[PDB]
RNA sequence: AGAGUGUAGCUUAAAAGCACCCAACUUACACUUAGGAGAUUCAAUUGACGCUCUGA
């Protein structure tokens, strides 16, 4: 055949932070919270603040917020750890504590005769063994990490070829469930990067076309 | 009547049917019966997206055999400087699927795995034993 | 045995005028009513692009096949596979605040 | 002894194969709108329609009347659309539709009623009360010119002739008023 | 006159002269007068623009209760003064067609035929 | 993409007003829990 | 560079009928009730903007 047999990896790590509410959404959280205030009823703590002020009303004419403020100044007390990680990492594309909210693929620098800029990462389909196999092999031809991650399934998700005898390229995906790269200072250029900054590194067919399966919902 | 041309206009127990584990299909393939165990902490949260999971198995032609529920678990947390407490609920929505075609996991799963909501955990398993 | 909390507990009695202030206002509910309206286009919107997605991915994965039958039957005979590794599948979701 | 059907049989491209993987209707409503559609359909056996309707000659009943008004169609569905943006860009309409305490001006409806479509709906009344039958044996025309006529009743009073409406004897004793919108020109000719 | 007695196992009733049937679709509300013989006497929907230009809605409750005030007053100048409604439990105890029956009701139209002198 | 069926109330007829609470878990992480009272805050040891 | 072309998701529909979305009901679905958002790529059959397909 006048082609040749490539396949790659789509290793993205998941949203860790909940996505921000819209302007329209946070009505609705308020509205949705005003109607469960309005249609509940029996709270032991509204009940014994409620009888506790109608006793202290008997005790007057012859508790609970309390328990209120002391909840509260513990709750000053506890910081959150921070979800600005765009501040905690100014704009470093090649750390994994970049954007929290959104989702991240790797992307790798390459050299090739063709293009010597970023592909997802490649394999050549040996005599022996599944694309899925490929894929597998790549998660261990990357450059020293312990990327531990979970294969979405046997099968394609991308064919996005070209011609110089065809480099057919059989974009495959997984999820990446745990595991860290080593050596922060990776010689090769690892980057990881969403879909909104795809095009700083993808131009046109052969990688562009690759939104049509990287999912940003 | 038998011996006119208009015999059996009035057939409907064949358009009706009345009285599959670990199913295969060999060169094609097709997963059985399937549970999205669906548990929160909230039983707010977790009924939601296990409508919106029912709701998205129905525009997605995936048959559904039943939502049922499984036994909320109420654990007590007791942490002393006895001790005190804090009573916790978690709350188990359990969404038994049928009939997915192998191609189509992958994508399925994907949309479940991302939409899903702050603190319900996704546990899709084949039912063997869960009773 | 199952016994489930879909019941109601005997505890909701006769207490239940802690809200007794059912009387809304006419703004209110010019502004609940129009805020639901407003609800249903956003939502009509975000099932838009969510058909999308689902349309292009497996638009992808039936290019995967013509794409795959256009080189070789073998690597297509695992394409089509049950894969019975990944099935007992766990994510939890986005938590508020990172670890 | 069987005999093979005439034509198709009613529930026969329906596939038997995958029943629980063919869309059902779930809804009465859904079954009568399939069930009259079918009902309508011409059909290869004995029908009530044929031992009880109306028989008439497929001669494609002739026009005899004036012309169809042209109008520019672009046009009147833009000027259209740009109204019915600035209806539901008030908002004291959506208020009262919401509170359903809105209302439709019926004097208005009817006078572009006259203009729109009342020629075709008098038409079709005319064909019901078999007017066309028993004056023109058959043929039929759009009445394209509104033909009001009163009867002056009392002295301040008129009884209207619309379309099949009780007028008694006493209220038409003396000749009815007419009024037909015309161009200066053209001769006419009425009749009762 | 004869009304078509008899289709007792089935549903609807063929009894009766004229009819009030109305067709609520997705985007319109139409609402016919049809005798037993299948022809239309008169009929009333929001897709005129006769309705239209005066509705913010073409399938709202006040889209039925409009509707159900100019077919009264076509039905009147057309003479039909009586006619049989023949309603599903959900269209009776929907709130578009009880404001429907009202504005019929309370523009002149009777919803009830009289019986046959049937001798 | 983790509003759609985020955004929901208690769709019972006889219910507890539930409070919005943070819960931390182990690691450090907080989620939005509902509990009976206004405890802002409750720890997982 | 050249062809199939061109009504919102679909229609040997002509501004329609279904699909679709949110509330109430339902564990949920379904039904039902109330609401909702929408389309004719542009100039007097061709002419010139957008998708797909083919090649460099």
């Amino acid at each position: 055949s006048p082609w040749r047999l490539l396949g790659a990896l789509c290793l993205q790590r998941p949203p860790v932070v909940s996505k921000p509410l819209t302007p329209l959404q946070e009505e609705m959280a308020s509205l949705l919270q005003q109607i469960e205030i309005e249609r509940s009823l029996y709270s032991d703590h509204e009940l014994r603040a409620l009888d506790e002020n109608q006793r202290l009303a008997k005790k007057k004419a012859d508790l609970a917020q309390d328990l209120e403020d002391m909840w509260e100044q513990k709750f000053l007390q506890f910081k959150l750890g921070a979800r600005i990680t765009e501040a905690d990492e100014k704009n470093d594309r090649t750390s994994l504590n970049r954007k929290l909210d959104r989702n991240l693929v790797l992307l790798v620098r390459e050299k090739f005769g063709d293009q010597d800029v970023w592909i997802l990462p490649q394999a050549e389909w040996q005599p022996g063994e599944t694309l899925r196999g490929t894929a597998e092999r790549t998660l261990a031809t990357l450059s020293e990490n312990n990327m531990e991650a979970k294969f979405l399934g046997n099968a394609p998700c991308g064919h996005y070829t070209f011609k110089f005898l065809g480099a057919k390229v059989f974009f495959f995906k997984a999820l990446l469930l745990t595991g860290d790269f080593s050596q922060a200072g990776n010689k090769g250029h690892h980057v990881w990067v969403t879909k909104d900054e795809l095009g700083d590194y993808l131009k046109p067919k052969y990688l562009a076309q690759v939104r049509r399966f990287v999912s940003d919902l | 009547y038998k011996t006119k041309p208009t015999h059996g206009i009035g057939k409907y127990k064949h358009l009706i049917k009345a009285e599959v584990r670990a199913i295969n299909l060999g060169t094609d393939y097709e997963y059985g019966v399937l549970n999205i165990h669906l548990t929160a902490y909230d039983m707010t949260l977790a009924e939601s997206y296990a409508q919106y999971v029912h709701n998205l198995c129905n525009s997605l032609s995936i048959k559904v055999e039943e939502s049922y529920a499984m036994p909320t678990k109420t654990i007590e947390v007791l942490q002393l400087q006895m001790l005190l407490d804090s009573v916790l609920t978690t709350h188990e929505r359990v969404v038994q699927i049928s009939g997915l075609s192998a191609t189509f996991a992958e994508i399925f799963l994907e949309i479940i795995q991302s939409s899903l909501p702050e603190g319900v955990r996704l546990s899709v398993k084949e039912h063997t034993e869960e009773d | 045995i199952p016994i489930e909390d879909f019941i109601t507990p005997l505890k909701f009695l006769d207490k239940a005028r802690e809200r007794p202030q059912v009387e809304l206002t006419f703004e209110e509910t010019e502004r609940r009513a129009l805020l639901l309206k407003k609800w249903s286009l956003y939502k009509q919107q975000e099932r838009k692009m969510e058909r999308d997605t689902i349309r292009a991915m497996l638009e992808a994965q039936q290019e995967a096949l013509e794409e795959l039958q256009l080189e070789s039957p073998k690597l297509h005979a695992e394409a089509i596979k049950r894969d019975p590794n990944l099935f007992p599948f766990e994510k939890e979701g986005p938590h508020y605040t990172p670890p | 002894r069987r005999t093979p059907p005439l034509g198709p049989m009613p529930n026969s491209d329906i596939d038997l194969s995958n029943l629980e993987r063919l869309e059902k209707y779930r809804s009465f409503d859904r079954y009568r709108r399939r069930a009259e559609q079918e009902a309508q359909a011409p059909h290869w056996w004995r029908t009530y329609r044929e031992y009880f309707g109306e028989k008439t000659d497929p001669k494609e009943k002739i026009d005899i009347g004036l012309p169809p008004p042209k109008v520019s169609r672009t046009q009147q569905l833009l000027e259209r659309k740009q109204a019915i943006q600035e209806l539901r860009a008030n908002v004291e309409e959506e208020r009262a539709a919401r509170l359903r305490t809105a209302s439709v001006p019926l004097d208005a409806v009817r006078a572009e009623w006259e203009r729109t479509c009342g020629p075709y709906h008098k038409q079709r009344l005319a064909e019901y009360y078999g007017l066309y039958r028993d004056l023109f044996h058959g043929a039929t025309f759009v009445p394209r010119v509104p033909l009001h006529v009163a009867y002056a009743v009392g002295e301040d009073d008129l009884m209207p002739v619309y379309c099949g409406n009780e007028v008694t004897p006493t209220e038409a004793a003396q000749a009815p008023e007419v009024t037909y919108e015309a161009e200066e020109g053209s001769l006419w000719t009425l009749l009762l | 006159a004869r009304k078509e007695r008899g289709w007792r196992t089935v549903f609807p009733s063929r009894e009766f002269w004229h009819r009030l049937r109305v067709i609520r679709t997705q985007h319109h509300v139409e609402a016919l007068v049809e005798h037993q013989n299948g022809k239309v006497v008169v009929s009333a929907s929001t897709r005129e623009w006769a309705i239209k230009k005066h509705l913010y809605s073409t399938r709202n409750v006040v889209a039925c209760e409009s509707i159900g005030r100019v077919l009264a007053q076509r039905c009147l100048e057309a003479g039909i003064n009586f006619m049989v409604y023949q309603p599903t439990p959900w269209e009776a105890a929907s709130d578009s067609m009880k404001r429907l029956q009202s504005a019929m009701t309370e523009g002149g139209v009777v919803l009830r035929e009289p019986q046959r002198i049937y001798e | 993409d983790s509003s759609r069926a985020s955004l929901t109330r208690v769709h019972r007829q006889a219910y507890a007003r539930l409070y919005p609470v943070l819960l931390v878990k182990q690691d450090g992480s907080t989620i939005h829990i509902r509990y009976r009272e206004p405890r802002r805050m409750l720890a997982m040891p």
